[PDB]
Formats: structure tokens, C-alpha cells, sequence
């Protein structure tokens, strides 16, 4: 009952200590209707090219460590074919398979929330001003959150208890998430459908949800068990799709 | 807003025997607790939440 | 097949490392029929309010400990409407259900024997003298056995090797009784029925068993792993009646 | 009570591989050993036992 | 699934974290058929007496062990009436059940392979030379393999990377073989019938197959973790049926 294997593409993943998978509200992937169209022209789907798992680079869980996040799409957009077909085209779609390890030894203890939040619209650290696009994302490095509250301009006002959202933090439960407890699993699954308010969209433009990595008890050890315990996330796109083919654009 | 007619009770925890470790682990531990509602529950009387205000327009 | 769940009234017990439950003969409790009854009023079954967990107070555990006993009832008399019930009349029936949890980790070792003894008839440190009420028992607070001969007036003899009976201690499992060892389970579970040579008795004058819970191989550990590590005992009544009514009593 | 011409013999113990335990355990352990009788098992022939006595009645 | 029990005559093994069983060539044990017989009078077959598990004496896996191997038989020539049966017939013929035991802590690691080899002929230190057989085998007692060149004259050339044979270790996998991963089980077990290109022989002068135990992780552990750690070898003959009786050998 805790092992499990996914296919995608040309790739596969393997767990012997899983919990469960979670369908963000019951809801799978799929392609877009006949019914619901609105954009005339044939569109092209790639379908093993693209709709496999891309690793990004991992991150270092400390023991005083407030969390990370990540931005989707942005991520994505210099991986393999998934990113050439987001430069040439002005519409996009997919769905997500996300995975999330870090496996330590029975000797260890922390607990880790993976959360993703449709829509995360952030605020700067000076009230009176306005966020730009580098604090927001650094593609597929990690943004930090922070300790206390930040200051200086141009920056996100980043202390872990308001979330950046000046929402509380124990709340975020609302969204579609999971658990990692090192006593109990080592990984995490969250499938992903498409939400928006319109059924395609640019993207470049617009980011369509955040993952939120925040422990809640922090790491621990003793005597000499090991010190270093990475973090490492895994995303496949899902029935991608796009329309609009031009000249590439260039950021 | 509860008032010492409508009074509830109160929730308590405490050791039944105690935490019991090996060698080369942390002592200390934390427990997490989650709060959510069943299925009879129901609320009434609409009103307005004293969690928000302004001092003025454009806020 | 390790988890399991108990409820009584308004209280419930979970566990996820049991053994099994012992049910003391094959006999589950009941209450009396009419042909084995001679007392003639009709009796008071209250159901709820007396049949449900009560918890007493904790002991600890240390390297050289010798084990500890309780008496019931006596131990109970004081707990809710089954101490009120146990005031005012002149007649009591219960059966009753024990649970006894202590936990541990993966790197500390022990065992534990866990029995109840019917009618345990206890001899004094002096051969020649009587014993005394406040030897056998404290209400919630355990007696302590010994580590080596005792002596002085009004004790009771209770060097652990003897039980305090004047018995091997390596035969006290001809009782009802289970093990709790501390690489395997961390509760032991005992259902008890009414057993007596008449159908109703007095609940002040007459202890009806004995619990006793001795270590046989002591506590052990390294370093740095925790060394505090209590023991807990929870109690409830099953199939509860009570006959004549009058006064309170006084003790 | 048995002599030499109902005797039935000795048991005996032995390490097959040893014991290994990793960093941070108590070296030492201990193991125990119940006794009991199978189904096809009994007895005959009544006598008083040597394990009580007295030496004078009121005892 | 990982519980297992196997009884031979008068003996039983229990174990609890077993892998499975490995039946050499899908084929198991069994007696000498009319149709392939050359062998006129009638064999012997005690049935319970030599159809039993045996043990030998066990080893002291150290942190820089190169490994152990016996030749089977000659390795219970003197266990019981197994050998008796050897010394006074010209021809026997046998299968066996190995089973291999080492256990360890979670908190130990190392990896052992566990092979039988048939017809393991080996060769000298010396390679103007001819080999003798106390330099083959010491009956019960277990010969070591190397952990560099060896020299000198009529030893045999034993260092682990050739398995004495000229051949790569990494290889032997081609045999029957189990692995001992001491985070996963604690025990090995082959079943292995007779393999010649006769049907009978004579079992003080053919070496049927060698057993190998060759650990490729290292034994290693921490701070105040258990030092000795042994492993233990069990064989049990099946099918066993001897011809040709006259007077016993003497070696």
C-alpha cells in the first residue's frame, strides 16, 4: 500500500515510503472541448515531448531553515521542449504531476508542508511602492522566505508567518497539499488540473500557481547522524497544449 | 460571543506514561493539533466580523 | 491486525501496537438473571455515568525497579459516579476492562508482566501479627514491592520474589495476564469479569483482584536516549449494579 | 525421581552468527524460557510431595 | 511473507525476515530412478538419520574480512551417521538445504553473497605446482580467501578478486546465490540437488560444489554499537542413498 510507480513519457518514478496521491479538487487533467474553445486555429500537442518529469535543482533544509517557493510556469520555461513550445507560441495549457523527496533516518525528526496556491499575488516590503518580476522568481532556483520582517526597497516582504499574503500561515491547509513527516513518508504527490478564469492563456505573462515548501517542526539530530538532507522537487507537464505560432519571443 | 450562560468546558492533556527514546536521538519533541467541524454542525444570524475597519477611503 | 480502537460511554482508547485482549476465562461480563439473584429491591444500572475509562496517576519506571500493585475496587472510590454509586449502597456488581501503556523507543529494551490476581491475600513482614489496611493499599497511588527482605512492624512482606504471597513470582502466569516488551507492543489489554463466590458483595470491605505489574528484565539504555519513561494505567467498569440504598457511609 | 536407567537426556545452547547491533544500544541482552506440557502428556501412580512439612500441629 | 519454517527429521528452523528460497535449477531433490541406474544391488536409505540439519562453526565477520568458502561433502564427514554411512560405502548420492544466518541492528550495515559453486577446481600459489587438499578444505573449519597476491608454496592462489578459479568475482552471479543485505533480512537458504555427469559416486574422493560467502559492502557501525557479529552455517542432506558395502576407510 506504500509503494507506488509513475510513468510519463520516457520517464518513471519510483517510492516505497508514499502516503497517498492528492486530485487538487477531484479533478484530472484533460484537453480542452469543443464547447469551450474560443481560439480558431488547430492546435499542436506534443505529448511525449513535453508531458514528462523535469528535475529542478535541490536545496539545503538547515536547521533553521523558514521555507521556499517556487512559480509555475517560469520554472519550466528553459526545459527541454516544453520551453521551446512556450517561446513560439501565445497560447499555452497543461495540467501538473508534482513530486516532492527528501528521505532522512529513523534518528531524525521534521515535518514539512508542500502546498500549491492557484493565483499567489505577493506584496513588497515598502508599502507605498510595487514588486518586480526578479523577487518574485528566479526560474528554477528558490526564493526564501524569511526570519523576521524585511526591509529595504524592491524586495518581498517574505516573514514565513504571513506567507507573503498577509494571510495566516496555519490556514493555507484551504489549498491543495500534503505532508512530509521523516517518521512516516519521504515523498509527495499532488496532481494538478488547470484553473483560470479564460481556457488558455500566456505564459509568460501570467503565473499560474506558487509551491510553498515550509517546515513546521524543524530538523533534528543528535550525536553524529548525518547533517546534510536535501530537499529535491520533480514536475511533469500534463495534456499541454498550444496555439498561436510566431516568432520567438524574447524576455 | 460566549458568555458564562453558554459556557462549553474545557480540553486538558497529560502524561499516561511518558516518553521513552534509545541512544543518539533528540530528547525534545512537539505535538501539532488541526480543528475542524462535523457533520451537524451549523451556524445563524448573519453580522458583521470585527477583524477588519478603516480610517478612511482608498484602504 | 496491530491497531485498535475501544469505547465506552463517552471515552475511547486507540492504540496501533497491541498484541491481542485477553478475556480473563472465556467470560465476558454480564449482568445477573433472576435465577441467580436473592437479593429481592429492584437494582440501579446507570450505564453511562459509571461505565467509561478512568485514568490513575503515573509511575516511573527506573533502572532498579522492583514493580507495583493495585487494589480494586478501592482504587476508584473517588472517581465520579461510580465512587458516589459505591457510597450509598450496600451492594455492588462490576466487571472491568484494563489498559496499561508505556512506550519506548527502538534503541531501549525491558519487559514488563502485567497480571491480575483474584483474591490476593497478602501476609506480613512480622509472622507473628496482623497486617493492616493501609499496607495493602493507597486508592490511586501505587505500593511499591521491594528489593530485599522487609522488616518493622505493620509492613507487608514484599521482597518481589515471593509476590507477598508466599509463591514463585516465575508462576504468577496461571492468572490472567499479558507482556509487554518493549521491542514489540506498548499496551496490554485485560477484560475481567465479576468472579466471587456470591452473586453481590460490599465494594468497601472485600478487594476482589489485584493488579501487579513486575519487570522482569529491567530498563536499559545509552547515551544520550530519553531516560524518563512513565507507566499508565486506565480502568473502566462494564455491566455496573448497585442494591440497598441508604446513607452515605464514612470512611 | 529418576535414575540412570530412565534417563532422557540434556538441551543445550550456541551462537549460530552472533550478535550485532549498531551504534548508540546497550551490548548486552537476555532471553528467557517457558516451560509447558503438549497434548499427549500425563501421569500415574498418587504420592505426597517432599516440598512441605511441619513439626508440630497449628501450622 | 518473510516468516518461514522448515523441519528435516528431528530438527526445525524458524526465521523471521527471510527474502525466499532458491531452488537451484527449478529442480528439486529426489532418488535414483530404474532407467538411469548402472548400480546392481540394492541401496541403503536411512531416511531420518542422515536427513537432518547439521552445523557447523561459525565465523567472525570483521570489518576487513575478505571472505570464507567450504567444500561440500568432506564438510560433514564426521557429523553423525551421515559420515558413518560415508565411510563404509563406495558410492553415495545426495541433495542438501543450506541455510545461512547472520544478524545485525538497524543501525549496522554490510552486504554478503552467499553462492554454491559445482566442480570449483582452484589452482596454486605456485604456478609450476600442483595443488594438495589441506590447502583445499579443513573440514568444519572454514578456509579464508586473501586481500592481496599470495605466495609461497602449496597454498592456493586466494585473492577475493579471482575467487581463486581466474575468473571476476563480479560474475559468480551465473550460480545459484542470495544475498545478505543487512538492512533488509537476515538469512540465506539454497536448495540444491544433485548435479554430476554420473549418477552415483564416491564422496571422499569428488569434491561435489564449494560454498562461498563473500561480503562485498565492508561491516561497518558507530560509537557504542556492537563489535561481534558472527555468521553461522546449517546443511541438511536429502535423498541420501549409498552402494557398494564393505569395510570402512581410513584416510
Amino acid at each position: 500500500d506504500r509503494v507506488r510507480s509513475i510513468t510519463l513519457g520516457n520517464s518513471t518514478i519510483t517510492t516505497q515510503e508514499s502516503a497517498n496521491v492528492v486530485v487538487a479538487y477531484g479533478r484530472w487533467p484533460e484537453y480542452l472541448k469543443d464547447n469551450e474553445a474560443t481560439a480558431e486555429d488547430q492546435p499542436t500537442q506534443p505529448d511525449v515531448a513535453t508531458c514528462r518529469f523535469y528535475t529542478l535543482e535541490s536545496v539545503t533544509w538547515e536547521r533553521d531553515s523558514p521555507g521556499w517557493w517556487w512559480k509555475f510556469p517560469d520554472a519550466l520555461k528553459d526545459m527541454g521542449l516544453f520551453g521551446q513550445n512556450m517561446y513560439y507560441h501565445y497560447l499555452g495549457r497543461a495540467g501538473y504531476t508534482i513530486h516532492v523527496q527528501c528521505n532522512a533516518s529513523k534518528f531524525h525528526q521534521g515535518c514539512l508542508m508542500v502546498v500549491c496556491v492557484p493565483e499567489a499575488e505577493m506584496g513588497c516590503s515598502q508599502v507605498d511602492g510595487t514588486v518586480n518580476e526578479h523577487s518574485l522568481s528566479e526560474g528554477e532556483t528558490a526564493k526564501k522566505f524569511a526570519s523576521t520582517s524585511t526591509n529595504g526597497t524592491n524586495t518581498v516582504q517574505s516573514i514565513v508567518t504571513n506567507a507573503g499574503m498577509g494571510v495566516g500561515v496555519g490556514n493555507l491547509t484551504i489549498f491543495p497539499h500534503q505532508w512530509i513527516n521523516l517518521r512516516t513518508n519521504n515523498c509527495a504527490t499532488i496532481v494538478m488540473p488547470y484553473i483560470n478564469n479564460v481556457p488558455m492563456d500566456n505564459m509568460f505573462r501570467h503565473h499560474n500557481f506558487t509551491l510553498m515548501i515550509i517546515p513546521f517542526v524543524p530538523l533534528d539530530y543528535s550525536s553524529d547522524s548525518s547533517t546534510y538532507v536535501p530537499i529535491t522537487v520533480t514536475v511533469a507537464p500534463m495534456c499541454a497544449e498550444y496555439n498561436g505560432l510566431r516568432l520567438a519571443t524574447s524576455l | 460571543q460566549q458568555d458564562e450562560y453558554t459556557s462549553a468546558g474545557n480540553v486538558t492533556c497529560w502524561y499516561q506514561t511518558g516518553i521513552v527514546v534509545p541512544a543518539g536521538t533528540p530528547t525534545s519533541c512537539s505535538i501539532m493539533c488541526f480543528v475542524s467541524a462535523c457533520n451537524d454542525f451549523s451556524v445563524r444570524l448573519l453580522k458583521d466580523t470585527p477583524f477588519i475597519e478603516q480610517s478612511a477611503l482608498l484602504q
